[PDB]
């Protein structure tokens, strides 16, 4: 392999991945956010929740990430500036940069505010951009189907022997932040709750928030159907002799006011199912907007054979994302099978990882071979600079 | 003497922390890394001290 | 000739794009064996130390019972 | 390798714990202990020179390591010399045959901290083959030396310093790094005492911090007030002072301890580390303080119905309860269990296990023939970066 060591930096819309190319997991996962405390100055990293605990007025939290994936507050992002002092611990000029959306191609403006960032200001050797989902599924899939469930929204992505097909490439907009904001709206009326408080609503999702949507379901099937049935059904054990599973309890315990939040399963189903039908939540929603329906890319993929292409997209599906790891890739899959009934599915996901899949993506830098990815030098720089 | 002591105890290169320039003839960048080099490239304490007692 | 030259030349590219496609899968499936490999050497090290405690606290047992028994029956 | 040989540094803020050899009976508590320092003399014409006094009062004091980070590198690789060097001569002497027996091939495991750069361990792997003619090579994390010392696969390491207390979660025997974090330790106790006890001076409020009858409470709990003895003989008296100072510190701790557990993804991991505690640091062998921390950590953390809503549920019955069940991963809490079969350690208390951890993995290690997990000479002819092929 090669003499070399490549610092890594994924910045999600969510998360921002950060580490050396020479060992299997990330130094840091921080916040692509910061909080903005006022003489201004600024506060990045996990536990410096710190601060929001404080509830200190002027204290607001604000983005890097674009709900697009992309970086649009470039001040903020030179983050990087923390990220190599306090985490990495080494110059930003020493080592080549390795740094991560799936675009139809227009936005591509970005190349050049990077130059400025690696460049002009941080002296950074040289770098390269991977691909997020093209490397996650480098990370032995040269074509794949890559369906990538964020705190964004969800990312489809059809990837064919090497190739990215910008014009299948299609971004949901419900994901991840989406349930917090449901599952915040519709506790509320239990925990007493019922921009500028930026700082609370960050804080909440963060912690408790966060801790409940890994202890929600997701429903295998149609849940208003798995509903019908599972009435239907009851009415016959019990008409019969003279148990609904959605019938079951579960229980979370709410820290910040000690008290027990039940819900019954249906309810804990309820909130993914928003994510499959959004029309679900408003009547401006259509079901197309749903991640089923979102097939479009895949037949846009057809469209450069098109039962081929199918067929070979469809034979290696990715699931990826942290809100993919919701109990119950099964209703992707029942939602992929359904629409595309001639062909057999096959699907791969990390079962252990997929958090930071597209850092670990980022990380297999590890290529032997220098020509293996384009790396951009201070030159490209210097010759686009040109008329 | 401190420095035959380190000379005659546990019995052979020599790397540097320095530029490099890849090639495909070179890469038009640099980076630092470990490089082997080429062929052509004070006092003691008392311990007791410091033991317990 | 030309047409050949053309097409066998497009087949250069196509084989470039394979082999490079196909390089960076066997690089994926290497360091993913990789991965695999230290996680289990790791996992190996720390379950034999397990038993490494286990001998050490026989050990020390048997030492200590020796001790006892000469200890109690004996001024 | 010769047990002889064995050479074990840990180098820390203050001082720095050595040993030169194994025991092979049993394992013994550290016994050389070097305050972590060098003198560093400015020679006109820029250079430095380094030595172990002030050399005529030329030279300055520098204290390599602070907070446990390596703050100069430099005076840093010159005090593993220093303490080298200075192992060699003393056996050398008592010996004669020494650079046959004792001394002729000498592994040297470093136990590292994690604040320390992949920079930082290069250069002292460069340090340790290059200048000080070492062959092999282990630099052992702090938090594996923990685990190590019934060998845990998923546990938490509490490290209780003198200005900062790190938090380390382990899962499947690696420490998961983006979990990693210090709080701003000992001297909090110092501080918070000061407020409580004007009129007394540090040296009085450090003696009470060390004496027998400063405790955290969660027979001397039953006297109002009780005595202890000055530094310099001077009898002392003092009320419920001495159950107090320590709050502040666990609480902060616990703070961290929690949010950190919380970002452990798998449910099952987390149950784990929940469960097997470490608490390691001087701080730490205040009586009663280790489960002053755990009682915290309980009062904090734990998923347990609260007492109202059960104390309802009661009632109602009143007209035998269920147990609530919660979603929540950690509904039980607990420090890891000591091994009692170190005679030596129980006897002085565990507050530096982190060195029996040290201890055992070298001897593992050095004694079996296996080279995974150490650098060699073969290895280094990769240089500093063959580090990371024998990383854990």
């Amino acid at each position: 392999t090669l003499n070399r060591k490549c610092v890594v930096i994924h910045n999600g819309s969510h998360r921002t991945v950060a580490g050396f190319s020479n060992v299997e997991l990330p130094q840091c996962i921080i916040p692509s956010s910061y909080i903005k405390r006022t003489e201004a100055e600024f506060i990045f990293g996990t536990y410096n929740i710190d601060a929001a605990a404080e509830k200190r007025n002027g204290d607001e939290v604000y983005t890097l990430v674009d709900s697009q994936g992309l970086p649009y507050n470039w001040d903020a992002l030179e983050q990087w500036r923390y990220l190599y002092d306090t985490q990495l611990k080494v110059s930003p000029e020493e080592l080549p940069l390795v740094i991560t959306p799936a675009t139809n191609g227009k936005p591509d403006a970005i190349l050049e505010r990077y130059y400025e960032l690696a460049f002009d200001k941080l002296n950074v050797p040289v770098f390269q951009i991977v691909i997020e989902p093209l490397a996650i599924a480098l990370s032995g899939k040269s074509s794949a189907f890559v369906i990538d469930i964020g705190a964004s929204g969800c990312n489809v992505t059809p990837i064919i022997d090497g190739i990215v097909v910008k014009n299948a490439v299609v971004r949901s907009k419900f994901g991840g932040d989406f349930l917090d904001f449901q599952v915040h709206e519709r506790l509320a009326p239990l925990i007493k709750e019922e921009q500028k408080r930026s700082t609370d609503v960050w804080y909440e999702a963060s912690t408790w928030i966060q801790q409940f949507k890994s202890t929600l379901q997701v429903s295998e099937k149609d849940l208003f159907e798995l509903e019908r049935y599972y009435k239907e059904q009851a009415d016959i054990y019990a008409k019969q002799q003279e148990n609904n599973p959605l019938v079951q309890k579960k229980n979370f315990l709410f820290k910040p006011l000690n008290k027990t939040l039940t819900l019954d399963l249906k309810e804990c189903y309820q909130f993914a199912e928003y994510l499959f039908k959004p029309q679900l939540i408003s009547d401006k929603f259509s079901p197309e907007d749903g991640l089923g329906p979102l097939a479009k890319s895949v037949k846009k993929a057809g469209a450069s054979s098109p039962e081929q292409v199918y067929s070979l997209l469809l034979t290696n599906v990715i699931i990826t994302g942290s809100t993919s790891l919701i109990e119950g890739e099964q209703r992707i899959i029942k939602e992929l099978s359904i629409r595309f009934p001639q062909y057999k599915l096959t699907t791969f996901a990390n079962q252990v990882d997929r958090k930071i899949q597209g850092w670990l993506g980022a990380l297999t830098a590890n290529l032997p071979s220098w020509s293996l990815g384009k790396w951009y030098s201070k030159e490209d720089y210097e010759t686009l600079k040109r008329d | 003497d401190p420095q035959t002591l380190i000379t005659k105890a546990n019995k052979k290169e020599s790397w540097r922390y320095d530029w490099y320039q890849p090639s495909k003839e070179k890469y038009p960048f640099r980076y630092k890394t470990w490089l082997r080099n080429q062929e052509d490239e004070e006092d003691i304490l008392d311990l007791k001290e410091f033991d317990r007692r | 000739l030309y047409k050949n030259h053309e097409l066998l030349k497009l087949e250069r590219k196509k084989t470039e794009a394979v082999a490079r496609l196909k390089s960076m899968n066997k690089s994926a499936i290497n360091q993913y064996n990789r991965r695999q490999d230290k996680k289990n050497k790791r996992l190996k090290f720390g379950h034999r130390l397990i038993a490494t405690h286990t001998n050490l606290e026989r050990d020390e047992q048997k030492r200590a019972e020796k001790k006892a028994k000469e200890r109690l029956q004996a001024l | 390798f010769r047990q002889d040989s064995i050479l074990i540094i840990y180098p820390r803020s203050q001082t720095t714990l050595v040993q030169f050899g194994l025991n092979e009976e049993t394992f013994t508590v550290p016994e050389l202990e070097i305050p972590t320092q060098i003198y560093r003399t400015t020679r006109q014409d820029g250079s430095y020179t380094y030595h172990s006094t002030n050399k005529d009062n030329k030279a300055e004091l520098i204290k390599p390591i602070q907070n446990g980070e390596i703050i100069d590198i430099s005076a840093f690789t010159q005090f593993l010399r220093l303490i080298f060097v200075s192992i060699l001569s003393d056996r050398a002497n008592k010996n004669q045959d020494a650079f046959e027996a004792e001394l002729s091939n000498i592994p040297l495991l470093l136990i590292t901290h994690h604040s320390w750069s992949q920079s930082d361990l290069e250069i002292i792997t460069q340090y340790v083959f290059e200048s000080l003619e070492i062959n092999n090579l282990i630099q052992l994390p702090a938090s594996l030396a923990a685990t190590y010392s019934i060998s845990l696969q998923n546990c938490c390491i509490i490290d209780v310093g003198t200005h900062h207390t790190d938090i380390i979660p382990i899962v499947d025997y690696a420490q998961l790094d983006h979990l990693v974090s210090s709080i701003p330790g000992g001297q909090s106790i110092n501080d918070s005492l000061k407020k409580l006890l004007p009129q007394w001076d540090d040296d009085q409020i450090e003696s009470l911090k060390k004496s027998p009858i400063f405790e955290v409470l969660s027979k001397n709990s039953d006297l109002e007030f009780n005595t202890f003895w000055d530094e310099k003989g001077n009898e002392i008296k003092v009320g419920k002072q001495r159950f107090q100072g320590c709050n502040n510190l666990i609480k902060n701790i616990s703070n961290r301890v929690g949010l950190t557990l919380d970002n452990i993804d798998d449910i099952n991991k987390a149950k784990a580390v929940w469960e097997n505690i470490i608490i390691v640091g001087g701080t730490t062998s205040i009586s009663g303080f280790k489960e002053a921390l755990l009682g915290q950590l309980l009062k904090d953390h734990l998923i347990i119905e609260p007492e109202e809503e059960k104390s309802k549920r009661e009632e109602e019955a009143k007209s035998f309860v269920p147990t609530i069940e919660y979603v929540q991963c950690p509904t039980v809490i607990k420090l890891a269990k000591y091994p009692d079969y170190f005679p030596e350690w129980k006897k002085s208390g565990y507050s530096e296990i982190i060195f029996l951890g040290a201890q055992i993995v070298s001897k593992q290690i050095f004694t079996h023939p296996k080279d995974t997990f150490y650098i060699t000479r073969e290895k280094y002819n990769k240089g500093p970066a063959a580090l990371w092929d024998v990383q854990f």
